[PDB]
């Protein structure tokens, strides 16, 4: 009796997970496997304004390269390895310190906001929209990570049981 | 004043570079080993266009004689106009002209590569008024094709910051049945889009149809049509560096060759004339300019935007003439072509125009056009391919010198992406 | 008296300043340097030598007036040219250039790298604007640096300098009238900051002036060289009658006090008489009457509002040249009482009107030669709703048929100031509805 109600809770947790999960990961997912709507917005902008030059400093910092040095990301993009190392910082493997940096600073300012920035740009609005929900599914995937923990820990106990 | 650098790419960029080479020194008064025949004002200001005056009124060139083999330097440092300086500015260095775009693109081209670089990672430092660089290309073989897209990847890398403008000729545009040839060649168009920023592509057959009709001669030497070209270019350049109010720069000139974001093609037409180079009567006047623009035959690269629209212009001039005479005839011309230019801008119209001549010429212009509609050249490259894809016996060679199937397929979507990007600039 | 330092940018601007200054010293006689050898001569200004002796002097000789240009030529024709002695090198400034037709490059991109040399200039002249009364600018307006450069600084003047005199001096075809589809979009955004920012500008209609050069003064070739020429002709005919001779000498803060009567800059069209060809092959030399009918002539009066409609407000026409009483009461009278004129129902007086009692002096072979009498016009029409609706369509029309605006933010400014902008110009487009149909 005890592992068949193993069983349905590990089944309740996976069910919390499933009502954020479909819509976050089609966001994810939409950019990982770069769609020509999306390449093309990120293609634009020869001169960002004000906010939004504070917005690719912030993409540079996910870049390696600390701030927005134009030169340098007027070469990398137009190379095959931009998009790459930038998803690299997508999901849970968006660091911790990132996720701070961006949340305690950059989503605890106006000036890098869904409001300013979509303001600023058409283009630059829905990126902050996207990266802002993938930066919160990133977050997700780490404090919301104890109910997946907790999926998988009622997995393994419940396979534990199986054979004691 | 501007001091442009010129890179000549193959032996096609070299023909064109040199022809325009004996023009432009003489119109700015450099005269062959180096001396002085000037005294008007560009053959004083303006002058140090590709140039340096130094040592007693000679002139150290600022695009330097740089070739790879020995007897090609011979015909450049015999000049005429590029004997010019002691032995700082002679380079050269290596050889090319190889085939199969694989090892061109990798193992046989990486040490051409190396043999450029240095050279030009040494220049490229130490001109401080460098407006940008004049580019010119050659299709040549494995090096041409293969080594030439190479090359500019390691270019554009190295400079994303400098103002690069790319003179491309062609053979007639994909123009003849190819074999397997299609999967590689779009894979080198794809190397094309993804390291160019301001390109212009030049027909050969267009210009010996123009040689066999406008210019009265049955023998198209290429040599030949390459100066006409360039020393209509000498009217082109310095046009803009001359004063007058249309004469624009920087900022504006980039956004009126792109209207919408993607890398454009740039086709130059022709434009005053019934001849150059034949007759004693070859026409000059404004009704005789907006002739050849308004008109199909003379401009280059057989893929025709024109049907599906006429899309955007500039023409160049030189010469006295009377601006409302210019826009009025331009009235008319225009009334012509319309909505249909794009139906979401009626017209489409743009000018720069100077006071004073170029050389002999009393009025001269050129005239560019752009690209839409032109989907048709992409098609074709598709179906020449279906023969020699279904009975192929050949892809092998670029594949075991370096290729693989995944860059084939990723740029065969690329040429279908413009097949839509045109199709769409239809719309 | 006399006049006040005179700022000039633009490619006609400067021009419209240097064909002026040839009629100042055409009207002096002034020599290039010394010494002028008369007692004592005037045209810039009253007194003549150590040259220019305009007003500012003494030095290498201090400048009324600064040119702001790119071009070396123009340094040549004033350095080893006349007006050697009447500038300094000094403030002769030439520069370099980068072009756009762009707000945000000339605001921001260009703007913010070229400035403080020139700001270090212009806070000078406001500390030393000799004569007095305030900033007069030519423009400019349509540019990159015209329309955003001119954003940053007029703000920056109407800031630091509210109680002073600004007159805004621009050459613009009319709302919507010029060919291309996108070309009011980097200045709808001036309009709109100038829309509250501004008070004074006079306006010359470019496709006006064109058309009036090739068929009414009938020239072979118009060129921008002969337009320069043209409409510093046209402003010297109100600066150089005005300024402090034989003249009603009318002191430019207490006609704006008749330009603005009412909150907003309420501009004037402006256009000039003798622009055509009798006139200039030498004509009559015509009544106080007949010279306002010469200013009436076809296309010499705008048809932006229909030819005699649109809610006259006002015209203030201002009558160069020794003149008789009597006529100068029938030239304003009988237009109004012909009443042809369509003039708004809460006031249809026109009493607005300028005369000024000096011949032309200058020496015939331009477009302006000596003279007994002239005339400078302005109209002031109620029903402008046109204006302000056509740049409101004119910005859309390129839009309802493809996207666009990226372009300008690639440029460094925000996206949604354009949309609030055509916004506003249709929002006022109803308030000038308001005030063309009037009471």
């Amino acid at each position: 009796k005890q592992q068949e109600v193993i069983a349905d809770k590990q089944m309740s947790v996976k069910e919390d997970l499933d009502k954020v999960e479909p819509a976050v990961i089609e966001a994810q997912n939409a950019v990982k496997s770069i769609k020509k709507q999306h390449l093309v917005e990120v293609r634009s902008m020869a001169n960002p304004p004000a906010a939004v030059k504070l917005a690719l400093e912030s993409i540079c910092l996910l870049l390696g390269e600390s701030t927005t040095d134009w030169k340098q990301i007027r070469s990398i993009i137009m190379r095959e390895n931009f998009i790459p190392t930038i998803v690299n910082f997508s999901a849970e493997e968006i660091s911790d310190a990132i996720r701070e940096k961006m949340k305690k600073n950059y989503m605890s300012n106006p000036s890098y906001n869904y409001e300013i920035v979509n303001r600023a740009s058409l283009a630059c609005g829905p990126m902050v929209k996207w990266a802002i929900a993938q930066l919160n599914y990133a977050d997700m995937l780490k404090r919301v990570e104890p109910l997946r923990n907790e999926l998988q820990k009622l997995e393994d106990d419940a396979k534990d049981n199986q054979q004691k | 004043m501007r001091e442009i650098v010129h890179i000549q790419a193959g032996q096609c960029g070299n023909q064109i570079g040199a022809k325009f080479w004996e023009v432009i020194s003489d119109e700015h008064g450099i005269d062959p080993t180096g001396s002085y025949h000037g005294d008007s004002d560009l053959q004083l200001e303006r002058i140090n266009v590709y140039y340096n005056e130094a040592a007693g009124n000679k002139y150290v060139p600022r695009a330097i004689l740089v070739d790879l083999e020995p007897g090609t330097m011979d015909s450049v440092r015999s000049g005429p106009f590029g004997q010019i300086f002691r032995p700082d500015n002679f380079v050269f260095g290596q050889s090319g002209a190889g085939n199969n775009w694989a090892k061109g693109h990798y193992t046989e081209g990486a040490e051409l590569v190396d043999s450029v670089l240095d050279v030009v990672r040494k220049e490229s430092e130490s001109c401080d008024c460098l407006q940008g660089f004049q580019l010119t290309h050659s299709l040549g073989g494995g090096t041409g094709s293969g080594m030439g897209t190479l090359l500019i990847s390691k270019i554009r890398e190295e400079y994303p910051d400098r103002i690069m403008n790319t003179f491309s000729v062609v053979p007639s545009p994909k123009v003849s049945d190819t074999v397997v040839e299609p999967y590689n060649a779009t894979l080198s168009v794809h190397q094309l889009v993804e390291n160019t920023d301001e390109t212009y592509c030049i027909d050969n057959e267009a210009l010996y149809d123009i040689c066999f009709r406008t210019l009265k001669l049955t023998t198209p030497t290429y040599g030949d049509l390459n100066h006409l070209v360039s020393a209509t270019m000498s009217g082109v350049t310095t046009c803009l560096r001359f004063p007058g109010q249309l004469n624009a720069d920087l900022r504006k000139l980039a956004v009126n060759m792109v209207p919408f974001p993607r890398l454009h093609f740039f086709m130059p037409g022709f434009a005053p004339l019934t001849s150059r180079g034949s007759q004693q009567y070859r026409a000059l006047t404004v009704p005789e300019l907006t002739q050849q623009m308004f008109d199909a035959k003379n401009m280059m690269a057989a893929c025709d935007p024109r049907h599906g629209r006429y899309l955007t212009v500039a023409a160049v001039f030189r010469g006295r003439m009377s601006m409302k005479e210019v826009d009025e005839q331009m009235l008319n011309v225009q009334n012509k072509n319309s909505s249909y230019f794009v139906e979401w801008i009626p017209n489409n119209v743009k000018t720069a125009v100077c006071d004073i001549p170029p050389r002999g010429l009393k009025m001269s212009a050129t005239f560019i056009g752009n690209s839409t509609a032109i989907q048709e050249l992409f098609k074709r490259i598709s179906e020449q391919f279906t023969a020699m894809f279904r009975r192929k016996a050949f892809l092998h060679w670029y594949t075991g010198e370096g290729m693989d199937e995944m860059e084939f397929t990723e740029a065969e979507s690329n040429m279908n992406d413009l097949v839509s990007e045109y199709q769409q600039y239809q719309d | 008296m006399r006049e006040c330092i005179s700022i000039h940018v633009g490619q006609a601007g400067v021009q419209i300043g240097n064909a002026c200054w040839e009629l100042y010293c055409l009207e002096h006689g002034i020599q290039p340097d010394g010494q002028m050898p008369s007692d004592k001569t005037i045209g810039g200004g009253d007194d003549s030598f150590n040259t220019f002796f305009s007003e500012t002097g003494a030095g290498k000789h201090v400048p009324r007036a600064v040119f702001v240009d790119l071009e070396p030529t123009v340094i040549d024709e004033v350095r080893t040219g006349t007006y050697r002695q009447l500038f300094h090198p000094e403030q002769l400034i030439t520069g370099k250039e980068d072009a756009a037709n762009n707000y945000a490059r000339g605001h921001y991109t260009i703007g913010k790298e070229i400035i403080d040399l020139v700001l270090d200039r212009i806070r000078k002249l406001a500390d030393q604007c000799t004569g007095l009364q305030g900033f007069s600018v030519f423009h400019s307006f349509g540019g990159g640096t015209g329309s955003g450069f001119t954003s940053l600084l007029m703000e920056r003047l109407s800031v630091d300098y509210g109680k002073k005199s600004k007159l805004e001096f621009s050459i613009y075809p009319a709302p919507q009238v010029s060919t291309a589809v996108v070309e009011p979009y980097n200045s709808i955004l001036t309009t709109h900051t100038t829309l509250e920012h501004s008070d004074c500008a006079f306006m010359v209609d470019n496709e006006a002036i064109y058309d009036i050069c090739r068929r009414n003064l009938d020239i072979e070739r118009p060129t921008y060289t002969n337009l320069n020429r043209l409409i510093g002709q046209i402003v010297s005919s109100i600066t150089a009658s005005l300024r402090f001779d034989g003249a009603l000498n009318v002191d430019l803060t207490e006609f704006q006090t008749n330009l603005v009567p009412y909150p907003r800059g309420h501009f004037p069209l402006a256009t000039y008489a003798p622009v055509i060809s009798a006139e200039k092959a030498y004509h009559e030399q015509l009544s106080v009457a007949e010279i306002t009918n010469a200013c009436f002539e076809p296309a010499n009066q705008m048809v932006k509002c229909d030819p005699r409609h649109g809610k006259y407000m006002a015209c203030c026409l201002l009558y160069r040249g020794d003149v008789v009483p009597k006529d100068v009461n029938a030239a304003i009278a009988t237009i109004k009482t012909k009443r042809t004129i369509q003039f708004v129902d809460w006031c249809p007086t026109g009493f607005k009107v300028g005369i000024n009692y000096e011949p032309p002096t200058v020496v015939p072979g331009g477009d302006l030669a000596k003279v007994q009498r002239a005339v400078c016009m302005l109209s002031n029409t109620t029903a402008i709703a046109e204006a302000w609706a056509r740049l409101d369509h004119k910005f859309d029309l390129m839009y309802a048929k493809r996207a666009f605006v990226h372009w300008y933010v690639g440029e460094g400014m925000e996206e949604g100031e354009f949309s609030e902008a055509r916004e506003d110009m249709a929002a006022l487009e109803k308030d000038y509805e308001e005030v063309g149909v009037d009471s």
